[PDB]
C-alpha cells in the first residue's frame, strides 16, 4: 500500500499553521494509522525533521485521548471506533488522505495535531457531579435501581470525553457530551436531589466556554465513538424546560485558573 | 427567582422560546394556505372568507377583534423568533472563527453525514423574513410591485382580494420570487416540524419515525399548496 | 418498541379500545338525538338544522368539511368497534368450548348474581350494526322503505329531511324494527356508559354509584328521546 499523507502542521498557538504531504511507500495493511503515524515521525527523525505531534494514551478506544479528522470525518471513516481503533485495512491503495485536528474556538490548537480540551473539564466541574463526601455513604443495596434505568444511565455513561461531538457539528456545539453526562446522573435516584439545578448550570457553562448552539442536525451522535444517541439531548432538554418552570438560576461560570 | 423569564439566560432556553414560536408560526402558515385554497372555488367563495375572517364571531366580539389579537400574538412570536435567531447565530459563528483554515471554509476537507440543516435554515430564515415583509407589502396594503389603479382597498363591508390576487401574480419575476421563498419555507417546515419537537423534549425512540414523517407531510402540503396558487394565478387557471 | 399498537396484542388493549371508541359512539348518539329533537319546532327548524350541519364555520370551513371529517371519524371508531367485538367474542367462545354439558349450556345449573349483560351487549351489538346499515340507506339515502316519488333529495342547499321523517315512519314493520333497536340500545348504553368508565381504570369506590347513575340517565334519556320519534310520526302527532 502507497499512501499519500496531507498532515496539518502548526508550530504553536500564535504561529498559524499549513498542510504538508508525506508520501509512504510500503503501509502494512494490518497496522492501526497511530502506528502509521509512528513509522512516519521515525522518518522524519531519521531525515532529521520535526515529528508530528498528537494524543495518545491507550490505543484501546477507551481514555478518549486520540482525536484525528481523518478524510473530513472525525475518528476516521469507519463509525463507532476511535482514532486509536482504526486500523487502515479500511483504506485503499493509492488513496490520498488528510488528517487535522479538532476545530473550535473552545479547542485551542497546542501543536500539529493536538489541543486543548479543558473546557470539557470545566464543564464537569460545574455540577456534573453527586455531591456526596466520603465516608457518609449508606449501603448499596439501600436504594432499589430498576434494571432499565441503569442500562440507559450506562449507556449515556460510557462517554470517553474524546471531543469528537464539537468537532462533528458545524456550530461547534458540546451539546452531546453535556447531554450524556446529565442523562447519566438523572436517571439514578442519588441523582435525583440536584438534577434541575444541575443541568442549568451545565448548561451555562457550556455558554460560558465558547460553544454554539444545537440545530438538531446529528452529526455527533454519527460521530460519537460510544453510539451515544439523541435522546440524551432530550432528555437534557426537558430537564432544562422542567428547571426553567421552577425557577432555578444559574450559578457563577467556573473561570479558568 | 425571576421565573420562566430564566430561558432568557441560556442557549437551550432561547431554543425552547424559538420551539415555541415555532409551532405558533406554523400553525398560523398551515391554517393560511387552507384558507387560501378557497380561490379555486370562485371570486365569491374567497371574498366571503376575506369578509368573514374579519367578522368571526361579529354579533359577540365585535369587528376585527380576534383578528387584531391574532395579529398582535403572530407579530410577538416573529420578533421573537427574529431575536433568538440572530443571538443563536451570532452565537455559533464565534465558535469557530477561532479554529478555521480561512473565514470562510473551516476544515480542509469536512464531509457531512447528516444533512445541511444549518445552511439551509438560516439562509430561508433570511429569505423568509425579507419575503414576509414584501407580502404585507404588497397584498394586506398594496404599495408595491403593483400597477396604478389596479388595487381595490376593502370600501366598508366588502373585499375584492380575489382581483388583487389575480392582479398580483402577472409580474413573472414576482412570481419567481414567491416560488423560491417557497422552495426554501417548505425546506424550513420539513426540518422545523421535527425539530421543535425534539427541543421540547417530546421524543424518544418510539416516535422519531412518525415525527420525521409527520414533518415531511407537513412540509409537501404547505408546499404544494403555496406554489400551486401563483403559478396557477400567472398561467390564467384562476382568472 | 412499536408503542401504542401495543393495545393489539393483548385482551386488555382491546378492551381499551373499545373504551375509547365507545367514549366517541355515545358522544355521537347523545349529540344526534338532542339535535333530532328539533322536529317537533316544525318542519322550518329541522330544515334549517339540517342545512347548518353541512354548514360549519361557514366563512372559515368549506362546505361539508367539518362533516365528512365527523364521517370519517364515526367510520373509523365503528370499524374498532366491530373488529374489538369480534376478535374478543370469538376469544371467550373459545374459552368456553373445552369443558361444557352440551353445546349450548355450560353448567346444568347456573344461576347468575351480577346480571345478564354479556347476552344483552353482544344481541345488541349486532341488532345495532344490522339497524344502522338499514338506517343509512333508509333516511340519508332513501332507496329503501318508501314509495316511489316520496323521498326528496338535497336539491342545491335545500333540505327536506322533515318530509322524508314524515314519509318514513309510516309502515308499522319499520317502526316496530326502530322500537326493538332503540331498547336493545338503551340496554347497551346502560351498561357501556359505566363499562368504559371501568375499563378506563377512572373507578374508586366513590364514584361507582355515581357512575352507575350517569349511565341509568344517559341511557333513559337516550331511550326516551330517540322512541320518541317513530311512535309520533305513525300516530300523526309530528306531520
Ligand atoms: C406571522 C408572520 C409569518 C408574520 C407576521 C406579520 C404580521 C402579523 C403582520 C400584520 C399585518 C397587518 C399590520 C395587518 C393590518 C392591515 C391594516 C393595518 C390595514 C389598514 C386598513 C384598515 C384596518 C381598514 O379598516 C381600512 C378601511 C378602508 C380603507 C382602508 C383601510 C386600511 O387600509
Ligand atoms: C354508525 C356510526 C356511528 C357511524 C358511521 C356512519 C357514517 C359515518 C356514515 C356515512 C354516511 C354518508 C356516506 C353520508 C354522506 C351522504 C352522501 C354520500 C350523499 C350523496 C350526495 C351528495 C354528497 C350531494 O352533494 C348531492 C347533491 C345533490 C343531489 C344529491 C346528492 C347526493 O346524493
Ligand atoms: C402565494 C400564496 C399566498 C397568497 C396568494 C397569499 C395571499 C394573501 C392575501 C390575499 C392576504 C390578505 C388577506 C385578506 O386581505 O383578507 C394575505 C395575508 C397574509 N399572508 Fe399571505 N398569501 C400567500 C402566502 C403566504 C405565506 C407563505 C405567508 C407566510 C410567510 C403569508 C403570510 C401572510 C400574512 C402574515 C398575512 C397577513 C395576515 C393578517 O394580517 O391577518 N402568506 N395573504
Ligand atoms: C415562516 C415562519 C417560520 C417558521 C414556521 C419557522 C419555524 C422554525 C422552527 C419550528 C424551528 C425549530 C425551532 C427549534 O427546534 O427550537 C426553526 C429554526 C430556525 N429558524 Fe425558523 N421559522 C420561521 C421563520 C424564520 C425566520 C424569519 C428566521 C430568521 C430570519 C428563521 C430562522 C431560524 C433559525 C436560525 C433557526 C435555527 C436556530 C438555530 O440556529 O439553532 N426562521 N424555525
Ligand atoms: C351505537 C353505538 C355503540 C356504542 C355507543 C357502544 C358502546 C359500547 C361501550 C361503551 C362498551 C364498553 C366499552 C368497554 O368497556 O371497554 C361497549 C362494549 C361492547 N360493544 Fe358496543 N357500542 C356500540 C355499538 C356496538 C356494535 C355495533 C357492536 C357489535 C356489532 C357492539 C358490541 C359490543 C361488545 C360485544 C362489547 C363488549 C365486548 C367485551 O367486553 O369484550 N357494540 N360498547
Ligand atoms: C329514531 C330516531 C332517529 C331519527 C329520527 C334519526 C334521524 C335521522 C335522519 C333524518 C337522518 C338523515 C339525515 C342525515 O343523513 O344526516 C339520519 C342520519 C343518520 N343517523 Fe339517524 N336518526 C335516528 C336514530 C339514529 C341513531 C340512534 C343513530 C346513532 C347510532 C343514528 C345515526 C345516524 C347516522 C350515522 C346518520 C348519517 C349521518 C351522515 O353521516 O350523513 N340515527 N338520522
Ligand atoms: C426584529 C427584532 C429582533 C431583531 C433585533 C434583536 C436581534 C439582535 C440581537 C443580536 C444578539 C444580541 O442578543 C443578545 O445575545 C447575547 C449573547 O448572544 C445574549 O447573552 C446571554 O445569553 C448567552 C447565550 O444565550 C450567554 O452568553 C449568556 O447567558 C448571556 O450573555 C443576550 O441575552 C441577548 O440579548
Ligand atoms: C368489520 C371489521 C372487521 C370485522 C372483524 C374481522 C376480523 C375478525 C377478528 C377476529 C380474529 O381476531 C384477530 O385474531 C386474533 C384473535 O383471534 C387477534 O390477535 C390477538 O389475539 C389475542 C389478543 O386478544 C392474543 O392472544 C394474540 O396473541 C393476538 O394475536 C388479532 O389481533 C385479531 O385481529
Ligand atoms: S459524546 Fe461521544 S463524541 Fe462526544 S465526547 Fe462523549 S464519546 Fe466523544
Ligand atoms: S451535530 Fe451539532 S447541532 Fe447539536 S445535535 Fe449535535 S451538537
Ligand atoms: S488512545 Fe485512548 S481512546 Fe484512543
Amino acid at each position: 500500500m502507497k499512501i499519500t499523507l496531507k498532515i496539518w502542521r502548526q508550530k504553536n498557538r500564535n504561529t498559524p499553521g499549513e498542510f504538508k504531504t508525506y508520501v509512504m511507500d510500503n503501509v502494512n495493511p494490518d497496522m492501526s494509522f497511530l502506528e502509521m503515524l509512528d513509522v512516519l515521525n521515525e522518518d522524519l527523525m531519521s531525515r532529521g525533521e520535526e515529528p508530528v505531534a498528537f494524543d495518545h494514551d491507550c490505543r484501546e478506544g477507551i481514555c478518549g485521548m486520540c482525536s484525528l479528522m481523518i478524510n473530513g470525518v472525525a475518528h476516521g471513516p469507519k463509525n463507532a471506533i476511535t482514532t486509536c481503533q482504526l486500523h487502515m485495512r479500511s483504506f485503499k491503495d493509492g488513496d490520498t488522505i488528510t488528517v487535522e485536528p479538532w476545530r473550535a474556538s473552545a479547542f485551542p490548537i497546542l501543536k500539529d495535531l493536538v489541543v486543548d480540551r479543558s473546557a470539557f473539564d470545566r464543564i464537569i466541574q460545574a455540577g456534573g457531579y453527586i455531591s456526596v463526601s466520603t465516608g457518609s455513604a449508606p449501603d448499596a443495596n439501600t436504594i432499589p435501581v430498576s434494571k432499565v434505568a441503569a442500562d440507559r444511565a450506562m449507556d449515556a455513561a460510557a462517554c470517553i470525553g474524546c471531543g469528537a461531538c464539537v468537532a462533528a457539528c458545524p456550530n461547534g456545539s458540546a451539546m452531546l457530551f453535556t447531554a450524556a453526562k446529565v442523562t447519566h446522573l438523572a436517571l439514578l435516584p442519588q441523582g435525583q436531589p440536584e438534577r434541575y439545578q444541575r443541568v442549568v448550570n451545565m448548561v451555562a457553562q457550556a455558554d460560558f466556554e465558547g460553544f454554539g448552539n444545537c440545530t438538531n442536525i446529528g452529526e455527533c451522535a454519527a460521530v460519537c465513538p460510544k453510539e451515544i444517541s439523541l435522546e440524551t439531548i432530550a432528555q437534557l432538554n426537558r430537564d432544562l424546560v422542567m428547571a426553567a418552570l421552577r425557577g432555578i438560576e444559574p450559578n457563577t461560570p467556573i473561570v479558568p485558573a | 427567582m425571576t421565573g420562566v423569564l430564566t430561558l432568557t439566560r441560556t442557549s437551550v432556553g432561547k431554543k425552547v422560546i424559538m420551539a415555541l414560536t415555532g409551532f405558533v408560526l406554523v400553525g398560523f402558515v398551515v391554517f393560511h394556505m387552507y384558507g387560501n385554497l378557497k380561490m379555486y372555488q370562485g371570486p365569491e367563495v374567497y371574498n366571503a372568507y376575506a369578509a368573514g375572517l374579519r367578522e368571526l364571531g361579529y354579533p359577540i366580539f365585535g369587528h376585527e377583534h380576534l383578528l387584531w389579537i391574532a395579529r398582535f400574538i403572530l407579530l410577538a412570536s416573529v420578533f421573537l423568533h427574529i431575536w433568538a435567531a440572530t443571538s443563536l447565530t451570532l452565537q455559533s459563528r464565534r465558535s469557530l472563527q477561532a479554529s478555521s483554515i480561512s473565514t470562510v471554509r473551516r476544515y480542509g476537507q469536512h464531509k457531512r453525514q447528516s444533512g445541511y440543516a444549518d445552511y439551509t435554515m438560516r439562509f430561508g430564515g433570511v429569505l423568509i423574513f425579507f419575503f414576509i415583509i414584501y407580502h404585507i407589502l404588497h397584498l394586506t396594503f398594496g404599495v408595491v410591485g403593483y400597477e396604478p389603479g389596479q388595487f381595490i382597498h376593502p370600501h366598508g363591508d366588502v373585499y375584492e382580494t380575489y382581483n388583487n390576487v389575480v392582479y398580483g401574480f402577472q409580474n413573472p419575476l414576482i412570481v419567481g420570487f414567491y416560488l423560491l421563498t417557497m422552495v426554501f419555507l417548505a425546506l424550513h417546515l420539513y426540518h422545523g416540524v421535527w425539530s421543535m419537537f425534539q427541543t421540547l423534549g417530546w421524543n424518544n425512540r418510539t416516535y422519531d419515525r412518525l415525527l420525521r414523517g409527520l414533518a415531511i407531510v407537513v412540509a409537501a402540503a404547505v408546499f404544494i399548496g403555496n406554489i400551486s396558487f401563483p403559478l396557477a394565478v400567472y398561467f390564467g387557471f384562476v382568472a
